[PDB]
């Protein structure tokens, strides 16, 4: 499922900015 | 529907009303800024609440009133390395200009030797991100109620020349009454026409950005179409484990949607998460009335939800529930640092 998907990737916390 | 969203005249001037007041109220505040409004040392410091690239954002306590805020600590010599200067002043001078229910406030700023202080409005209830994840999803109406609050909220911001560029859960806090705020201006800014940085955040970016291609305020409501798909799917509608990757999504013209997504969400999103900006709603001849009156917004009343009328979804339990942090005494240099940089400040 995608749910599952998300849940296991490394992006589930919070998620910083880019300063380029 | 799209003739009511190409309408005047009564309802429509009730609105421009409201806004060429606000934009008088933005001007003065934006022409003459307030500063140097308090002290460190009147401030309890009680714990930390997170933290950010330039430093941590403390819970603390206004010691003559008792009041208590959210004080954002900034390292100057850490803003100037990373090159946000004129970010932060950015940053600083449009948010102590604004009014809105659903904007957090500026309550005192201030600098000394080491650092910019700026201290907010305190949301007790958090950030969207925490009940989001904690949660899973939220349901249509509950998305809609925090969705609508965004809408009214970019209608101001966007009438005073402002984009926000930053909409995320992660900078949405939720109030005693279940409303929403939004905190952290860092890549606000007031321009008239086309811009050119790349900030933001990468699930949020529009293709645009991405591109290198100039932009302007309809970056704002790309980011609401990835928020509101987020708030109702629990996942964002671009996700991978690196940027490029996720990049590479958002430029292909290609979205999925979950299939518990109601048709009219749907609808809605295909009209947000448009690639051409010819069609991209908020963008458009009627600009965000082709969002308000769309079917989705149906049950909206779009003044309750200003007037903090409407019942909210969802109350965070108060009270021991707070995230943990390793806390450390705040380290005053005995030399000004980038005194000439922050000068405005
Ligand atoms: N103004 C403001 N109020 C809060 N409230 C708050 C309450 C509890 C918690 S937690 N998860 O339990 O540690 C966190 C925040 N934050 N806040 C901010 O500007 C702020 C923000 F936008 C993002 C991150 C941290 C903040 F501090």
């Amino acid at each position: 499922t995608t749910y599952a998907d998300f849940i296991a990737s490394g992006r589930t916390g919070r998620r910083n900015a880019i300063h380029d | 529907g799209n003739a009511a969203a190409a309408k005047k005249g009564s309802e429509q001037e009730s609105v421009k009303e409201f806004l060429a007041k606000a934009k008088e109220d933005f001007l003065k505040k934006w022409e003459s800024p307030a500063q140097n409004t308090a002290h460190l040392d009147q401030f309890e410091r009680i714990r930390t609440l997170g933290t950010g690239s330039f430093g941590r954002v403390m819970l603390v306590k206004h010691k003559e009133t008792g009041n208590h805020y959210a004080m954002k600590i900034l390292d100057k010599q850490k803003v100037v390395k990373l090159k946000q200067i004129e970010h932060t002043l950015n940053e600083k001078r449009i948010q102590q200009a604004v009014n809105f229910p659903f904007l957090v406030k500026l309550e005192f700023s201030f600098k000394d030797n080491s650092n910019l202080y700026m201290v907010l409005e305190y949301a007790p209830g958090g950030e969207m991100f925490s009940h989001l994840r904690r949660i899973g999803r939220f349901s249509e109406p509950h998305a809609r109620f925090y969705a609508a609050q965004i809408v009214l909220t970019f209608e101001y911001l966007h009438s005073l020349d402002l984009i926000y560029r930053d909409l995320k859960p992660e900078n949405l806090l939720i109030d005693q009454q279940g409303y929403i705020k939004v905190a952290d201006f860092g890549f606000a800014k007031r321009v008239k026409g086309r811009t050119w940085t790349l900030c933001g955040t990468p699930e949020y970016l529009a293709p645009e950005i991405i591109l290198s291609k100039g932009y302007n305020k309809a970056v704002d409501w790309w980011a609401l179409g990835v928020l509101i798909y987020e708030m109702a799917a629990g996942y964002p509608p671009f996700f991978a484990d690196q940027p490029i990757q996720i990049y590479e999504k958002i430029v292909s013209g290609k979205v999925r949607f979950p299939s518990h997504f109601s048709s009219d969400l749907k609808d809605l999103l295909r009209n947000l998460l448009q690639v051409d900006l010819t069609k991209r709603f908020g963008n458009l001849k009627n600009g965000v009335n082709d969002i308000k009156n769309h079917k989705w917004f149906a049950t909206t009343d779009w003044i309750a939800i200003y007037q903090r009328k409407v019942e909210a979804p969802f109350i965070p339990k108060f009270k021991s529930n707070f995230d943990d942090y390793e806390e450390e005494e705040i380290r005053v240099s005995i030399n000004e640092k980038c005194g000439k940089e922050f000068s405005e400040f």
